[PDB]
């Protein structure tokens, strides 16, 4: 696993003797050939995982994480270099470094085989999102977004680690292994309750839960892009991929204990994409539709079936690459106008078509339109919620009829009706953003062809 | 936005607002894409009186018309292997009680 | 949509748009051509018999009856012309409208071809250059010092003088424009 | 073809089109008679509606009244 | 073909009535078979017997794997990792080929009711059958585990199942 | 249905374009000598439409009036189904009415 | 229908149940009734694949309309006399049916009646 | 003398039928005119960016700003805790969490107790 | 020049398919199942050679 | 292309029902002054028009001539 | 309905103007289905979405 | 193909041709440059009808605010080529 980490190790000191206006070049060629080496870990076993050693293990569930990590990096790097033109030479070298150091530790986190090493990376992961988000955010609320970023995480974590060390002391390891294998059923008293609430409320603010989501619209609002991107793409997945390896100490605790999270998500998921449909800021709805859309991760994890389960990592890996398509294409409109309200650029289809063509299959992916995995995993997880109970097909329904609703009006706000007449300064699409967008969209529509690459360890 | 006048020069014609003026509220509920309250020829209420009233009327009636269904004088359609047991599902060890037709 | 609106309507501007109205509306009702001339010089016969009332009370109180008789008895499905803010072809050709400032931004292969139209484009501009401050003075002295009380423009009052604001309006798109 | 607008009079006609319509009207007319004559059963049916006044009491298995 | 086993995937045996024409009117059918074969498919079973002649110049063989039988999660200790996870394995190895042996059965039934027509709910009763009880065995077996299942798991799901037969059983004996 | 709907559809694109992107009967006037092969279409569409016998509508709207009135049924659907049939006929009338027969009511600008 | 009207307006315990019919034994008035006969064996039936509702006493006969059909292929119009047949067998079999509706009836309100009047000499 | 028609949230008053623009008074005619003149600066106060050969650029309209805001950052800093706010903050955000935890555990409740009886016809039921 | 259209859009993709689907396709068991062709009384069965008996003596009602 | 406007002086109410409306409206002590503007869609090939039944029979005739021979023709033959 | 439709639409060449029924009001308009479904529904839906899930 | 590039003289032409129609002007005192008040004694309800009859000539609505001002024949000319974009 090293011959992947090192590598990736291997790109601060190249950034750090680059020539001033050759560090984009060589950062996206090797980050591009990192993701090469690293699809050789989709190569995986139907019985056990892939263990390289004491400390680093991968399975089906963390490879194509693990996948979309190394190749969120390139995209990145082609999203960050228009907008940090004008900047110095180091500060440019210090951005790039915060995206590798935050690849490192995204990559060590999805293989780590103890769950404290595993909590500790997931905690390094703050560092250097948080000085993105603040050093390179464009406006004066972006001070207030990394606060937010910083102690709704915290707040659910520390609790955590007071669990994960409680555990330990008590059965003696906390190597994922062997908790899988000397797994014991968790007893009903008010201790195992709030054991359960320390190993969940962390993974859950994460996700986030309806209700504890209220730093996500501040956080992806204001970040660069580059920030915006990896955090929704990767970082909400953590607490998916936690909250799926933690679920086996829980039960059968787990049956009574996440009703109320149940019900949060799946009222949640109604509420965020109902607020989608009254947004004047289209970054804002595009987190939003976030937020609606990792409710139906939450309930995967928590009704713990493995339809659910295939359908939970299924939509993950198909959530991160198209939000990460609409962050993009956003940002694409507001590097024109800049200014991230929805009406005051219209009519954009008849100044850019090829772009118009991107937000079209965007959306199209958004409002899960088949065969795209999208659909797939909203699908598993509907039919195994039905198997939980036949009346959340009401809830599921109502969603799905909401989620076209706002991603349509998204496509016909910006793109269709007449142009704004004031503005003048609209340019052709550049190759590089139209690029950005191909390298997003292709390989989504790809994975369609081989849905059991992403459909986890339960396939 | 429907109310306004379409036959001024607006500085947006599509969404029909001049450029400095107070925007309401509820703009993005009101762009004419969406929610209308533009004046119509029959008053609101007379409208949902009658609309209720027709799809009341359907409903009772499509149920009085189940409770009186029509139909032709005629007796059941005959079926010669019992019924045709063995095709409807099988169970061949069974032998079921024998239902018999005569010619009338 | 080309001249400027007033603060009000006056009564006669009221009444004439309510004959026009009623008139288009009648024509709804009566399909055929004859019975359409027939009810219309009624309706102008009914116009007429308060041609020349004075008591402006009597005829608001007239108007408002006409306006409350036409409300009752309106068309619900009116005949619209098809290019009209309701009919079937109203806004058809706006997605084929493209501003003229994206020829701008055309790649110097596009404008390889077309040399003449670019050429003739090129002295546009300078044409519009060269008036600007002058109509801009011209607004200037023009408007009262509180500002401009209605939204009617003014002539060019020099000889080689363009008529102020005048660019946007001259280079429309087209109504067929492909 | 070339055929130009006329300004409030009958607009210019050719025999092609006239000679069409008319062949496809007299076709369709054609049709209906030769099914009519030779498949009057489609529409006029084919088997009479027995009335149940006209079954005596025998042929249904009727007792009269006293067994 | 040779590719599979009749057996498993066994069918009737194709009866086929011969053509008895009636009329004397060419039948359109024959003529575009006639010109299917002659256009479609010789060229393509000339090019599917070159490639026949170019594969058999190379011949190489692939060997599928045999797994030797552990002992199971009856037969390991309390806490015996090593006994525990050959027996695990063993354990996942056997629930993926009871699914696919029920996605045999299942195979198996599609094809009946397609192949019999307007006559499947009678002709198919055997392919319904046998599906019945597969599905009740391995509902039986693996049902209700959920996400994180494991052989333990199972053998605490079969051990309550006993119990409650065993209860079910001595019931019945006191009448 | 998918024949006869489709070319009803067909003259009725024909008739607005031959109007200058007109759709409103009331401006359709006198098109029966006008555009003949277009009204023979509409008439025998129509005529399809409103199951004339022995036409392709016949064979199966004439069927499908029958097994209705040949069921255990509803009442008031089958009440419903034959005021509908009547309907039918009813709009059919009103297109070839107002758009092929009397005077033109179209612009001057032939 | 009038058998509606004579039903929902007039006595329904005059008129038979569409639904629940005959009530009356098969021979409740007949001397002697020979069974329905069959022609078509259940294997025919099964070889021919048959709808199940097809599957009627005039089976044999649309058996033989389909193998007319398929013997006279591009000639659709050479099995006239086959349809015939096996429409008259329809048709005789929807006349049977009438006939037990009207069977039903006359027995009802000849039951009904002999009971009434019956209890009319019963009154003192 | 006719039915009279009466206006309501989603079908409005027509202008026509409206008696304010029948009875005008001197100043109703004196905001009309200050209306108009409102109206006509701003008109020529965007012309005059508009029409601008050297202006490249977005024209900034306040008006936006200032809607935007107000729906979203000024919205906090204007709200105080009121019976009617605290209520409707309650009934909108806490009722329906516990009338659907209501339905969906009465429902599993009557599901599991099925099972538990051996009458559910779970038949077929090998993917969950 | 004259039919090339016929063949690159029709022959060519009928080649390919009917190769993907008699030496692929049909390689593994139930991939294509045809419905049972119908059989009727005086059938001659061309695998064997077995003669169907012709419909029991007709009621002859004509 | 190349065409011109035909005379105004043409265009006379007489003998179409324009002529009924201006009696109408002269028994009422009123005009009707624009009547001859709408004259051209009574004049010329639009003078007369078609009744609802004989547009259903537009080709009866000649379809009844083809099948009236076609029978006379089969009825015959069949005789053999 | 032939007949009928066809007399009724002949009966529009005479020279009377009347004010229209109930009944053509409400089949103009179709039954007034949207002029109430597509305001009513939706405006509560989008006001709710701003009033109180947003705000 | 379409309609033909209408142009300035047919647009002259069609308004004549419908002012001459009208009963109330006389054809041989109507010219292009005619007022319709000053030139015809027609009052206001009359040039409602006027701007009626060019909307049904022409095939399109003339706003009531714009349709007021016009008063000679050659103002409507000049209205109309301008909404065409009529430059011969
Ligand atoms: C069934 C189709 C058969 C296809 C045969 C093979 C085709 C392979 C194409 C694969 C997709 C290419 C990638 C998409 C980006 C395109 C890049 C681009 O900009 O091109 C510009 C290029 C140049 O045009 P231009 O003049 O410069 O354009 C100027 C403007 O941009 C103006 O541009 P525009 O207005 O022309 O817009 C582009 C155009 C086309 O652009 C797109 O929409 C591309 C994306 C399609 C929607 C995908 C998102 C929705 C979720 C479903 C995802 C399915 C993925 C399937 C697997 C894909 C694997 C790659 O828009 C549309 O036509 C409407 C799109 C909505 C499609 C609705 C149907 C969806 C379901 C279809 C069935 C899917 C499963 C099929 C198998 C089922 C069982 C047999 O245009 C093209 O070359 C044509 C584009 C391709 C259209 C294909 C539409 C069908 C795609 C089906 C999925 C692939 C199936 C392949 C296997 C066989 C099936
Ligand atoms: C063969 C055996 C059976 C024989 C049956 C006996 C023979 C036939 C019996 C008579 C059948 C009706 C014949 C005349 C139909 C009416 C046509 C007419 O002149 O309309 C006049 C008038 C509208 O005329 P208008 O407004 O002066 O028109 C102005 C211009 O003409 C505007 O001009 P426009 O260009 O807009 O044209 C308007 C349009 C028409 O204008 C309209 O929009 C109104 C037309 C409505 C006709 C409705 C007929 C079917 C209605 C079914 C409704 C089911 C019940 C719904 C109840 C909802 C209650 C909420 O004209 C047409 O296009 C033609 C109209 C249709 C003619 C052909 C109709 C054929 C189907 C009906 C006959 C079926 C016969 C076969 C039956 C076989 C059964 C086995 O409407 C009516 O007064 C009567 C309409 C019929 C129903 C009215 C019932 C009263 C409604 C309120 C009742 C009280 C409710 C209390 C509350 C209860 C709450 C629980
Ligand atoms: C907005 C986003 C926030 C995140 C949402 C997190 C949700 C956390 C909710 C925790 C789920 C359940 C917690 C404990 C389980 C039952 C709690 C209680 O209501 O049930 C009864 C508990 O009994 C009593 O009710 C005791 C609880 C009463 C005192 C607790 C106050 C709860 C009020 C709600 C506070 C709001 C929670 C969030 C704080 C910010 C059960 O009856 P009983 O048979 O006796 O006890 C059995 C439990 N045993 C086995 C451990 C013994
Ligand atoms: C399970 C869910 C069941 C559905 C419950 C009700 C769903 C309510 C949806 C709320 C959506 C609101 C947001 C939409 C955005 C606003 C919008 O769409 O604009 C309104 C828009 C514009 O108006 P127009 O009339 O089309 O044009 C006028 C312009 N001149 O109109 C619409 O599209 C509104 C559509 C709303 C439909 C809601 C009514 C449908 C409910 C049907 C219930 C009966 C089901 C039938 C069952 C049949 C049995 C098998
Ligand atoms: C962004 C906001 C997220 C908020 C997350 C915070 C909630 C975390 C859940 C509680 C955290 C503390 C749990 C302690 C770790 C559990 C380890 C454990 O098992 O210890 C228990 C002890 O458990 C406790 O003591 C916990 C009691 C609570 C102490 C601190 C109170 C915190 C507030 C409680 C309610 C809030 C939790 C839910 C809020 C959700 C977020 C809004 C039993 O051990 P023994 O003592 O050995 O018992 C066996 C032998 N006698
Ligand atoms: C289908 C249609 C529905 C029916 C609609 C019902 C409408 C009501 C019918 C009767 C109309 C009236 O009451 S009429 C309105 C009642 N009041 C008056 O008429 C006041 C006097 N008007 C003048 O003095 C002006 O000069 C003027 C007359 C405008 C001419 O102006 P010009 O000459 O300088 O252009």
């Amino acid at each position: 696993m090293l011959k992947i980490i090192i590598p990736t190790t291997m790109l601060l000191p190249m950034t750090w003797m680059s020539k001033h206006n050759m560090i984009w070049i060589n950062a996206t060629v090797h980050s591009l050939l990192i993701s090469l080496i690293s699809l050789s870990l989709l190569n995986q076993l139907g019985e056990n995982s892939l263990n390289f050693s004491l400390t680093f293990f991968s399975d089906s569930l963390s490879a194509p994480l693990l996948v979309l990590t190394t190749w969120l990096l390139p995209l990145m790097l082609m999203a960050s270099q228009s907008h940090l033109s004008k900047e110095t030479t180091t500060r440019k070298k210090l951005y790039i470094t915060m995206l590798i150091l935050l690849q490192l530790f995204l990559i060590m986190t999805f293989t780590a085989t103890e769950l404290i090493l595993f909590y500790i990376l997931f905690e390094a992961t703050l560092v250097p999102t948080l000085i993105i988000i603040t050093r390179w955010g464009n406006q004066t609320e972006r001070l207030n977004a990394g606060l937010y970023f910083l102690f709704y995480t915290l707040a659910g974590s520390l609790p955590l680690l007071v669990a994960l060390v409680y555990i330990q002391n008590t059965t003696g390891s906390l190597n994922f292994l062997i908790i899988h294998y000397w797994s014991h059923p968790l007893s009903n008293s008010w201790s195992n309750i709030f054991m359960w609430l320390a190993c969940i409320m962390a993974f859950m603010v994460k996700m986030p839960l309806y209700g504890l989501h209220l730093w996500l619209p501040k956080a992806h609002v204001e970040a660069p892009i580059a920030g915006s991107m990896v955090l929704a793409a990767v970082l909400l997945k953590l607490g998916g991929y936690g909250m799926m390896r933690i679920t086996t100490i829980l039960n059968p605790l787990t049956n009574y204990m996440a009703y109320p999270f149940l019900m949060l998500s799946m009222w949640g998921m109604i509420m965020t994409s109902s607020i989608c449909l009254r947004q004047t800021d289209l970054k804002s709805l595009i987190a939003y539709s976030s937020v609606s859309h990792m409710a139906l991760v939450i309930v995967a994890i928590m009704i713990q079936t493995p339809w659910s389960f295939m359908g939970a990592t299924a939509l993950m890996i198909a959530h991160g690459l198209t939000s990460s398509m609409l962050f993009c294409l956003a940002n694409t409109n507001y590097e024109r106008v800049h200014s991230r309200t929805m009406i005051l650029a219209r009519g954009l289809q008849t100044l850019l078509p090829l772009m118009a063509t991107w937000w079209l299959v965007a959306s199209l992916t958004n409002l899960a339109l088949p065969p795209s995995i999208n659909l797939i995993g909203e699908l598993f997880i509907i039919t195994a919620s039905f198997s939980w109970s036949n009346i959340t097909i009401i809830l599921m329904g109502m969603n799905m009829m909401i989620t076209a609703l706002y991603s349509l009006y998204m496509l016909i706000t910006t793109q269709r009706g007449k142009y704004t007449h004031h503005i003048n300064n609209i340019k052709p699409s550049f190759t590089r953003e139209n690029a950005l967008m191909a390298l997003h969209i292709l390989p989504l529509l790809l994975l369609t062809l081989n849905p059991k690459m992403i459909l986890g360890p339960l396939y | 936005q429907q109310e306004r006048d379409p036959w001024y020069d607006w500085d947006h014609p599509d969404l029909r607002l001049n450029w400095g003026e107070p925007i309401h509220w509820d703009l993005d509920m009101y762009i004419r894409n969406r929610v209308d309250t533009s004046p119509t020829p029959v008053s609101w209420n007379t409208m949902c009186k009658h609309l209720f009233g027709f799809v009341a009327f359907m409903l009772f009636m499509f149920w009085v018309g189940e409770i009186y269904p029509s139909y032709q004088p005629v007796g059941p359609k005959q079926y010669p292997y019992n019924d045709l047991y063995l095709e409807r599902g099988g169970d061949p060890t069974k032998e079921p009680e024998p239902v018999v037709h005569y010619e009338i | 949509a080309f001249s400027a609106p007033a603060a009000y309507l006056t009564h006669q501007q009221k009444v004439l748009r309510l004959y026009k109205r009623a008139l288009r509306h009648l024509e709804s009702w009566c399909v055929h051509r004859d019975k359409y001339r027939y009810f219309a010089c009624l309706m102008r016969a009914r116009f007429d018999e308060h041609k020349n009332e004075k008591d402006m009370v009597k005829a608001t109180q007239l108007l408002r009856q006409a306006e409350e008789e036409f409300w009752y008895g309106q068309h619900p499905q009116p005949y619209i012309f098809p290019e009209s803010p309701g009919g079937t072809s109203y806004e058809r050709y706006e997605c084929y409208k493209v501003p003229e400032w994206c020829l701008d931004d055309w790649h110097p292969s596009e404008k390889a071809m077309y040399p003449d139209y670019f050429a003739k484009r090129e002295q546009w501009k300078r044409l519009r250059r060269e008036s600007w401050e002058r109509e801009v003075k011209q607004l200037q002295e023009e408007t009262p010092p509180g500002g401009p009380r209605t939204e009617a423009l003014p002539p060019a009052r020099k000889e080689g003088d363009l008529p102020p604001l005048w660019w946007h309006i001259v280079t429309r798109p087209r109504e067929r424009p492909m | 073809v070339h055929i130009e607008p006329r300004y409030r009079q009958f607009p210019q006609l050719t025999r092609s089109q006239l000679i069409q319509a008319e062949f496809f009207s007299a076709t369709m007319w054609f049709w209906i008679l030769w099914r009519f004559w030779h498949d009057s059963d489609a529409v006029l049916g084919h088997f009479p509606y027995p009335d149940p006044s006209q079954w005596t009491d025998e042929e249904l298995g009727i007792l009269p009244d006293d067994e | 073909p040779d590719s599979w086993d009749k057996d498993v995937y066994p069918e009737p045996p194709r009866r086929t009535p011969a053509p008895a024409p009636q009329t004397s009117l060419p039948n359109p059918v024959t003529y575009l078979t006639k010109i299917f074969d002659l256009l479609v498919d010789r060229p393509v079973t000339l090019a599917r017997e070159f490639i026949e002649q170019q594969h058999a110049k190379n011949r190489y063989y692939y060997y599928h794997r045999e797994f030797r039988r552990v002992p199971d999660i009856t037969e390991c200790e309390e806490k015996d990792i090593l006994c525990m996870f050959e027996a695990e394995m063993q354990w996942r190895r056997d629930y993926k080929v009871d699914q696919e042996i029920v996605n045999i059965i299942q195979e198996r039934l599609k094809a009946c009711q397609q192949r019999e027509g307007e006559s499947y709910r009678q002709n198919c009763a055997k392919e319904l059958e046998q599906f019945t009880q597969v599905s009740k065995a391995f509902q039986d077996r693996y049902s209700d585990l959920g996400a994180h299942y494991s052989a333990r798991k199972c053998l605490a799901k079969q051990k309550q199942r006993m119990l409650a037969e065993r209860k079910a059983a001595k019931e019945a004996a006191a009448a | 249905h998918a024949f006869f709907k489709a070319m009803l559809f067909m003259c009725s694109g024909s008739i607005i374009h031959s109007l200058n992107d007109e759709q409103d009967i009331r401006k359709m006037g006198g098109l029966y000598k006008a555009m003949p092969f277009t009204t023979t279409a509409l008439i025998i569409g129509s005529l399809a439409l409103t199951g004339m016998p022995y036409l392709t509508g016949f064979y199966s709207k004439d069927l499908i009036i029958e097994a209705v009135n040949m069921s255990y049924t509803n009442a008031w659907a089958l009440l419903m189904t034959l005021i509908a049939t009547s309907l039918t006929a009813a709009y059919s009338t009103r297109i070839i009415f107002f758009a092929f027969l009397g005077k033109p009511r179209f612009p001057p600008l032939v | 229908g009038a058998h509606l009207a004579r039903r929902y307006l007039g006595d329904a315990s005059k008129e038979p149940d569409p639904l629940r019919m005959p009530t009356f034994p098969p021979d409740y008035g007949f001397p002697e009734r020979k069974e329905r006969e069959m022609v078509a064996t259940q294997q025919e039936m099964n070889d021919a694949q048959l709808m199940l509702q097809q599957r009627d006493y005039c089976a044999h006969y649309l058996i033989q309309l389909l193998k007319c059909k398929r013997d006279s292929f591009p000639n659709f119009l050479a099995c006239k006399h086959e349809q015939h047949d096996w429409d008259y067998c329809e048709h005789l079999d929807y006349v049977k049916r009438m006939k037990e509706f009207e069977r039903e009836r006359r027995l009802l309100q000849r039951k009904k009646r002999r009971e009434q009047r019956e209890a009319e000499m019963a009154r003192g | 003398s006719f039915p009279k028609y009466k206006p309501s949230r989603l079908a409005t008053l027509p202008a026509t039928l409206d008696p304010a623009e029948y009875d005008i008074s001197p100043e109703t005619r004196k905001a009309q005119a200050e209306r108009l003149a409102i109206r006509s600066r701003l008109k020529r106060e965007y012309l005059l960016q508009y029409n601008d050969p050297n202006r490249l650029g977005v024209i900034e309209d306040p008006a936006l700003i200032r809607w935007t805001y107000a729906r979203s950052a000024n919205i906090y800093p204007n709200f105080r805790p009121t019976p009617k706010t605290s209520l409707l903050g309650a009934l909108f955000g806490i009722g329906p969490l516990f009338f659907w935890y209501y339905v969906f555990k009465t429902d599993r409740d009557k599901k599991e107790k099925l099972i538990q009886e051996g009458k559910l016809d779970q038949t077929f039921n090998i993917s969950y | 020049r004259h039919s090339i259209f016929a063949v690159t859009h029709v022959l060519i993709p009928v080649w390919i398919i009917h190769y993907y689907l008699k030496y692929h396709v049909t390689a593994k068991p139930y991939t294509v199942v045809e419905r049972k062709p119908r059989i009727f009384p005086g059938d001659t069965i061309l695998e064997t050679g077995e003669v169907i008996p012709l419909m029991k003596e007709f009621p002859d009602q004509h | 292309s190349k065409m011109e406007l035909p005379d105004y002086k043409q265009w006379k109410i007489e003998g179409t029902p324009l002529e009924t409306v201006q009696e109408k409206l002269a028994a009422r002590g009123l005009r009707d002054p624009w009547g001859r503007n709408e004259a051209w869609r009574y004049s010329g090939g639009f003078a007369n028009n078609v009744s609802f039944v004989g547009a259903l029979l537009k080709g009866f005739k000649w379809g009844f001539a083809a099948f009236v021979v076609a029978v006379g023709a089969e009825y015959y033959l069949e005789s053999q | 309905g032939f007949m009928l439709a066809l007399e009724l639409n002949n009966t529009t060449y005479y020279l009377k103007f009347k004010y229209p029924s109930q009944t053509y009001k409400f089949s103009n308009m179709l039954g007034y289905y949207p002029s109430i479904m597509h305001r009513l529904p939706t405006y509560h839906n989008l006001s709710m979405s701003q009033k109180s899930a947003s705000s | 193909s379409d309609a033909p590039p209408l142009t300035l003289e047919a647009i002259k032409d069609r308004v004549l041709y419908v002012l001459k129609l009208y009963d109330k002007i006389d054809p041989e005192k109507l010219s292009v440059n005619s007022h319709f008040m000053k030139d015809l004694g027609l009052d206001s309800l009359d040039q409602v009808e006027i701007i009626m009859a060019m909307e049904d000539e022409f095939g399109f609505e003339i706003p009531d605010i714009d349709a007021e001002k016009l008063m000679c024949p050659q103002e409507i000319v000049d209205y109309i080529a301008d909404k065409k974009d009529v430059y011969e």
